C-alpha cells in the first residue's frame, strides 16, 4: 500500500544522492516505477517514468534505476533548489491502482551561511483602532534554517501570547521565519519597549519597538 | 496547455459528502485518463482513483466502498465524491492526468489468444487450439502521473469560516535597510486556510515572501507577506498587497502606506 523510502537524505552542493524506493513483486518489481517532486508551495512535479524514462523539462542529472524490489532516484550535481520531497509510485495489479512512497526530504548541505535580518512591526493604528495588538517579528536571509525566538518585555521574557512559524525556504533558497506577540492595546502602551530577540549559529539579532516611539 | 482545475467546498462538516469537480483543457478528456490524488497534512500521497477513455473507473480498494468517479465527455469535466467524511479526510485533493496501460506478453512460441483470432492466455500452436501447450501471460501494469493540478486544500471541521482581516505593516526608519526597505501586510484571523498574497496585482514578484500560517489557541490562522522596495519609492509608488481567501470568496487589496519617521 505505501512504498518504503527514507524519511531523509543529504547531500552537499554538487555532490549525488540516491533515494532507494523499496517494495514487492506486485509493485515496484512489477518494472514501471515513476518518481515525483514536491516543493513546498507547489504542485507536483514528474520527474521520472518507466523506471528510467525521464520526463522533459527534466534535468539527465535526475536518473532513475530499479533492481528488482528496489527503485532508485540519482541526483548528482546536487542543487540547492533540489531541497523538496521525493515520492516514488508504481501500478499495483492494475492498471488504475496506484501505490506511492512514504516520501524522501531532501537536505543540501554546504550551502553559504548567513546571519537574519530581522524586521519588528509596532502594531499598525488600523489594528489598535479595533482594539487589538499585534507584533510581527519577520527573520528573513538566514542559513542554516535553525533559529530560536524571544520576546522580551522592557527586559523580562514574554512566553504568554507567542506563535513562530517553523522556517521555510525563500525564493533566493535562503530561509525565512516569522513570530507573533498578540497583546491588548493596554499591554502595548503599558510597559516601554517590546523586543524580539533570534539567536542563529552563535549570533544574535535583537529589535525594539516602543509605544513612545513612531 | 494541459491545465487541471480542481473546484468545490474549502469546508466540510463531518459525516458529509465532499463532493468535488476538475476542469480540463489542453487535452481531450475522452482520450485520456483523469485521477485523483490527495496528500493528507504531513503524510504520504494517497491514490484516489481514476476514470479513462472508455469511462471505466479503478479505485483504491481500501478507499473504493466511499469514492465515487464519473465525467462528461462533452462538459471536460470530471467528478469526485467522498462519503461519510471525517478529520482523516482533510487533504489538499489533485485532479491528474495518468498513463495507463496492461502489457500481457508471452513466451516464444506461446501465442496470445486475442492475437490467433482463454481469449488472454497463451498458446504454443494455435492450429491445436485443444491439445496446444497453454501458460499464463506476464502481465504488467503501466501507470504514472503526466500533468498535476495546482491542488484544493479541503479541510473536515465543524467550525465555521471566518473572513480575513488585513492590516498594514508600514515601513519606516526602523524598517529600511539603507537603499531597500520592508513593508508587508498582516493577514489575520482567518479559517480555514488557505491564503495566498501577491502584490500589486503581481506586477510585483522580485523580493516577495509569503510565510506559512499560524494555529493560534483561538482555533484561527494568521500570516504575513512581505516585499522589499527601494526606500526612495515609499514616497511616490504606492504598494498595494492582495489576499485572496477562496473558502469565504474574499478578495481584499489593502494599500500599504510608509510612516512619517
Amino acid at each position: 500500500a505505501v512504498l518504503n523510502q527514507p524519511s531523509s537524505v543529504s547531500g552537499s552542493l554538487g555532490q549525488r544522492v540516491s533515494i532507494t524506493c523499496s517494495g514487492s513483486s506486485s509493485n515496484v518489481g512489477n518494472g514501471y516505477v515513476s518518481w515525483y517532486q514536491l516543493i513546498p508551495g507547489s504542485a507536483p512535479r514528474t520527474l521520472i517514468y518507466g523506471d528510467t524514462s525521464r520526463a522533459s523539462g527534466v534535468p539527465d542529472r535526475f536518473s532513475g534505476s530499479r533492481s528488482g524490489n528496489t527503485a532508485t532516484l540519482t541526483i548528482s550535481s546536487l542543487q540547492a533548489e533540489d531541497e523538496a520531497d521525493y515520492f516514488c509510485a508504481s501500478a499495483e495489479d492494475s492498471s488504475s491502482n496506484a501505490v506511492f512512497g512514504s516520501g524522501t526530504t531532501l537536505t543540501v548541505l554546504g550551502q553559504p551561511k548567513a546571519a537574519p535580518s530581522v524586521t519588528l512591526f509596532p502594531p499598525s493604528s488600523e489594528e489598535l483602532q479595533a482594539n487589538k495588538a499585534t507584533l510581527v517579528c519577520l527573520i528573513s536571509d538566514f542559513y542554516p534554517g535553525a533559529v530560536t525566538v524571544a520576546w522580551k518585555a522592557d527586559s523580562s521574557p514574554v512566553k504568554a501570547g507567542v506563535e513562530t512559524t517553523t522556517p521555510s525556504k525563500q525564493s533566493n533558497n535562503k530561509y525565512a521565519a516569522s513570530s507573533y506577540l498578540s497583546l491588548t492595546p493596554e499591554q502595548w502602551k503599558s510597559h516601554r519597549s517590546y523586543s524580539c530577540q533570534v539567536t542563529h549559529e552563535g549570533s544574535t539579532v535583537e529589535k525594539t519597538v516602543a509605544p513612545t516611539e513612531c | 496547455k494541459v491545465q487541471l482545475q480542481e473546484s468545490g467546498p474549502s469546508l466540510v462538516k463531518p459525516s458529509q459528502t465532499l463532493s468535488l469537480t476538475c476542469t480540463t483543457s489542453g487535452f481531450s478528456l475522452s482520450d485520456n485518463a483523469v485521477g485523483w490524488v490527495r496528500q493528507a497534512p504531513g503524510k504520504a500521497l494517497e491514490w484516489l482513483g481514476s476514470i479513462d477513455s472508455g469511462g471505466s473507473t479503478g479505485y483504491n480498494p481500501g478507499l473504493k466502498s466511499r469514492l465515487s468517479i464519473t465525467k462528461d465527455n462533452s462538459k471536460s469535466q470530471v467528478s469526485l465524491s467522498v462519503s461519510s467524511v471525517t478529520t482523516a479526510d482533510s487533504a489538499t485533493y489533485y485532479c491528474t492526468t495518468v498513463h495507463q496501460q496492461t502489457r500481457k506478453s508471452c513466451p516464444a512460441g506461446y501465442t496470445l489468444a486475442k492475437d490467433c483470432g482463454g481469449s488472454e492466455d497463451c498458446y504454443d500452436d494455435c492450429s491445436d487450439i485443444l491439445s496446444s501447450h497453454t501458460l499464463s501471460p506476464t502481465t504488467t501494469y503501466e501507470l504514472h502521473v503526466d500533468a498535476w493540478g495546482q491542488g484544493l486544500l479541503v479541510t473536515v471541521s465543524s467550525a465555521s469560516t471566518k473572513g480575513p482581516s488585513v492590516f498594514p505593516l508600514a515601513p519606516s526608519s526602523k524598517s529600511t535597510s539603507g537603499g531597500t526597505a520592508a513593508l508587508g501586510c498582516l493577514v489575520k484571523d482567518y479559517f480555514p486556510e488557505p491564503v495566498t498574497v501577491s502584490w500589486n496585482s503581481g506586477a510585483l514578484t522580485s523580493g516577495v515572501h509569503t510565510f506559512p500560517a499560524v494555529l493560534q489557541s483561538s482555533g484561527l490562522y494568521s500570516l504575513s507577506s512581505v516585499v522589499t522596495v527601494p526606500s526612495s519609492s515609499l514616497g511616490t509608488q504606492t504598494y498595494i498587497c492582495n489576499v485572496n481567501h477562496k473558502p469565504s470568496n474574499t478578495k481584499v487589496d489593502k494599500k500599504v502606506e510608509p510612516k512619517s519617521c
